[PDB]
């Protein structure tokens, strides 16, 4: 049987007591072949699992109470969870003269009612006074189908949202009008829904960040070239300027500073050099770098040799100390 | 003796700094030919550069790393020598900067991982690989590549195909691992743009834990069966093994068991309502392979009639009939249908014969007689035969002529009469008739007189005046029958 081993590039978090639904990675991810042209094929899905803390596969018996845990196509269903549910599963593909399989690990995760958990928010970033940016609750496609409604109470931390400046909740979407850093933090969405005479639970937490407007971004800001203060000392060469560069906010920026010296920095000679270096968020996240350099023995030529610097951030320019 | 001839020759490489780059040439000949790897016409002597020989003697892998560039930009050359001749062949390689990857280069976005797996058990050593082309994911171990040319062994070299916006899996999968197994094993990605390497993954081969893995067997087999139409049946099928099997059943090829809900172990088919016969396929499966096994579903009707039976032995009281079962089942006895010829009755039935073969005894000489057979199995009884036509064997007479007269027509001759004996046997082809004056001799010793079939003859040449004592006897083609009781007339 062709194996694919253990398939830990998808580690898989689920809240206990809730509903999970595993697809089998095989299918699409590595076979080309969807379910249905599969089994059609005269192929048959079959599951097993290995607990975590145990040597030995068993298969599943779907003939158990409330169908706790059920398959549909290459889904399987839990609902709900349990604690005891977490292992290493394995699905497998087979004619008589053929068998594909792979594994992958499940992690059942608790909950306090706070919403603190193991798992992993993503995080959203609005910018800041751009009107409207809207949440969205994830993951909850295909746990119920249309003939059902669902009832999302939202939460900010651990509260919930009632009555709000600018955050309004509709249901499965959370409405951000003039998101303001105020509101920063991780969001949790509860949507709840019954199935069968019994109600089901969903937990999903996504951290918003608010980040400074494109309209506010610019290329980098220099000063410390301002040449206010010119530093002619006695050699006695002590003295050194620093490199204040100030970034608006861009959602895909590259910061890079570097100070040129001569026009090769690179560890001239006449000089002990390394490059030191510094950083700072600021609260809709514009950063500031600032670099300085330190020497071991100083050579009096280099004061009559002038120090410009610059820095590219998705944007180039450069001033010089003067 | 043979001069060099590659069997392997190397192909131009772009790699990136500080990685790995490897060149592979194989040649063969006789004598096994040497290889030497130049650069610029110079034997190559580097602190970066390691020659790797194949175990089989086949050839040698330069390996680089970690590239510098340009000093190892460069054309190489593989040569081939032995003393009957010499041939070398070129390749490049050029190795680029980070700061010049050109877009879709390929990546490893998650390399092998040590791993330590059982002696006998599968390993598979995984990576995942992106580029634009889709690259190529090969495979090396202690700096050679590894060899699934041929994917019919052990080792295995797997890979997804490209859902476009994905990385591209590949899988090294080494089936029934050894020590020799054990080492050091790298995935690398190619496509046009060039080559990258992922970090080194060991493979380790650990003794067995003793939980044993038990292939999936039969426990209770699906045994087959006949009942009568509508008709229920439950089959029964039990598979047993570590890790458990699902047990689905099937009717050849439409899936009788929904695959959401497969039971585990034992999967009971009920047959409501059954119609006509059939195979029916209980299939179980494990992690450790797919096993089958039939029951056979049938329905018998009232057999179908048996062959026209033969006439293979006759007596004058007996006929034995031999015939085919006409049927393709097993048949539990045959019934014999008999009557005379022109009897215009039902047929009288011999019942309960359990051959293919019967001797009719009863019967009398000389008489035609009709036969069929009938089949009979556990369902019930069959459509009779096509029947045979035949007749018993002739006997001599068993009775003496009736009513035997004679009476004197002169004193020289006499006119001797009689009647048909009722038990003639067969055919009469005539009668004797024995006369004498003396009727203690032995009739043989009596005067004879032998007449066709009839009921009246003369006899002359008789002296007068004297007593003569008539016996008459009818015979058939197989004897003579019995003689008349004594009479008397007087010339
Ligand atoms: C998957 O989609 C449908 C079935 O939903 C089918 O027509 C199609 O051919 C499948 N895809 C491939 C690549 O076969
Ligand atoms: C663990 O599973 C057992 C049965 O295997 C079940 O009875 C029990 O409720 C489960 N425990 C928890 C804490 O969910
Ligand atoms: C999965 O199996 C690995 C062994 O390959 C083990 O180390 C790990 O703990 C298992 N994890 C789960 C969630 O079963
Ligand atoms: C099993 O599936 C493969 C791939 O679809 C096919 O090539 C093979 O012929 C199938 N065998 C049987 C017995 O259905
Ligand atoms: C949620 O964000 C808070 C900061 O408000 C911090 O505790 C952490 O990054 C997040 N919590 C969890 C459980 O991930
Ligand atoms: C077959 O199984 C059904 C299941 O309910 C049962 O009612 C029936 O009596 C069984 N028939 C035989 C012949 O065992
Ligand atoms: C069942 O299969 C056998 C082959 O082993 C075949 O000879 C028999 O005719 C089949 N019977 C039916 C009813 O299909």
């Amino acid at each position: 049987c062709d194996d694919w081993g253990l398939d830990t590039m998808r580690q898989i978090q689920v809240f206990e007591d809730e509903p999970a639904r595993i697809k089998c990675p095989l299918f699409e991810h590595f076979l080309k072949y969807n379910y249905s042209t599969a089994h059609s094929s005269g192929l048959t899905l079959i599951w097993y699992w290995t607990r975590q803390d145990r040597d030995l596969e068993e298969p599943i018996n779907f003939r158990l109470p409330e169908n706790r845990i059920s398959k549909e196509k290459d889904v399987l269903w839990f609902r709900p969870t349990l604690l005891n549910d977490t292992g290493n599963y394995t699905c497998m593909l087979r004619n008589t003269t053929y068998c594909s399989k792979v594994a992958f690990p499940l992690e059942v995760v608790q909950k306090d009612s706070c919403f603190n958990s193991a798992m992993r928010f993503p995080v959203h970033k609005m910018y800041i006074e751009h009107g409207i940016h809207k949440i969205t609750c994830p993951n909850v496609d295909g746990y119920f189908p249309s003939s059902v409604k669902p009832s999302v109470t939202w939460y900010k931390g651990c509260t919930e949202i009632v009555d709000f400046h600018n955050v309004l909740p509709e249901g499965m979407n959370l409405s951000f009008f003039i998101p303001l850093v105020s509101n920063n933090g991780n969001y949790t969405c509860v949507v709840t829904y019954p199935e069968n005479g019994r109600l089901f639970h969903l937990t999903r937490t996504v951290t918003v960040k608010v980040v400074g407007s494109p309209k506010d971004a610019l290329p980098p800001q220099i000063y410390s070239p301002n040449d206010r203060v010119v530093y002619e000392k006695e050699p006695g060469e002590e003295l050194v300027i620093p490199c204040k560069v100030y970034f608006s906010f861009i959602m895909d920026s590259h910061n890079e500073v570097w100070w040129t010296i001569d026009g090769k920095k690179p560890d001239d000679v006449t000089v002990d050099i390394t490059i030191n270096e510094s950083v700072s968020y600021s609260s809709t996240e514009d950063e500031t770098r600032t670099q300085i350099l330190s020497i071991k023995k100083v050579t009096p030529e280099d004061l009559r040799r002038n120090y410009v610097c610059h820095a590219r951030n998705t944007k180039g320019e450069a001033e010089q100390a003067a | 003796e043979t001069p060099p001839r590659f069997t392997r020759t190397p192909v131009d490489q772009t790699g990136v700094s500080g990685g790995v780059a490897s060149f592979i040439c194989q040649a063969t000949g006789d004598p096994r030919p040497k290889i030497v790897w130049n650069k610029k016409g110079k034997k190559v002597s580097n602190q970066r550069f390691e020659v790797i020989e194949f175990d089989d003697g086949s050839g040698s892998v330069l390996r680089i790393q970690p590239l510098r560039t340009p000093r190892d930009e460069a054309i190489y050359e593989c040569v081939a020598s032995n003393n009957v001749g010499e041939i070398s062949v070129s390749t490049r390689l050029t190795v680029l900067r980070e700061d010049q990857i050109p877009r879709g280069f390929p990546t490893i976005d998650m390399g092998p991982q040590l791993k330590v797996v059982e002696r006998t058990r599968t390993a598979t050593m995984l990576c995942a690989a992106s580029g634009n082309p889709d690259p190529e994911i090969t495979w090396f171990k202690d700096f050679l590549p590894v060899d699934t040319s041929n994917n019919n062994g052990r080792i295995k070299q797997l890979r997804s195909e490209s859902i476009g916006g994905t990385p591209i899996r590949g899988a090294l999968q080494i089936e029934q691992s050894e020590e020799s197994d054990q080492g050091k094993y790298e995935c690398v990605a190619t496509n046009s743009a060039g080559t990258r390497y992922s970090a080194p993954a060991n493979l380790y081969v650990r003794e067995l834990r003793e939980v044993r893995r038990v292939p999936p067997r039969f426990s209770i087999p699906p045994t087959n069966h006949e009942i009568m139409p509508g008709g229920s049946v439950n089959i029964t099928c039990v598979a047993v093994g570590s890790p458990m099997p699902y047990v689905k059943w099937m009717l050849g090829a439409e899936d009788l068991t929904p695959e959401d809900d497969m039971p585990i172990g034992r999967n009971v088919l009920e047959l409501n309502d059954v119609r006509q016969s059939a195979n029916y396929t209980c299939v179980a499966m494990s992690t450790l392979g797919v096993i089958e096994a039939i029951a056979q579903i049938t329905v018998k009707a009232l057999p179908k009639p048996p062959g026209t039976p033969v006439v293979t032995e006759s007596t004058a009281t007996s006929i034995t009939l031999t015939w085919d079962s006409g049927n393709p089942e097993p048949v539990s006895y045959y019934i014999i249908q008999h009557k005379p010829k022109n009897s215009e009755e039902p047929y009288k039935e011999i019942d309960g014969i359990a051959t293919t073969r019967y001797s009719v005894a009863g019967l009398s000489p000389y008489s035609d007689y009709e036969f069929r057979v009938v089949a009979v199995n556990n369902i019930g009884r069959g459509p009779a035969s096509e029947p045979v036509l035949t007749q018993t064997s002739e006997q001599a007479p068993s009775s003496a002529p009736r009513d035997v007269q004679a009476r004197m027509l002169s004193s020289t001759t006499i006119l001797v009469q009689w009647k048909e004996p009722e038990e003639p046997n067969g055919q009469i082809q005539g009668y004797r008739v024995y006369y004498t004056m003396d009727p203690t001799q032995h009739v043989n010793n009596w005067m004879k007189h032998n007449v066709a079939d009839s009921q009246i003859t003369t006899i002359g040449n008789l002296v007068p005046q004297k007593t003569y004592s008539v016996k008459v006897l009818a015979f058939t083609s197989i004897g003579d029958g019995p003689l008349s009781s004594d009479i008397q007339v007087i010339t």
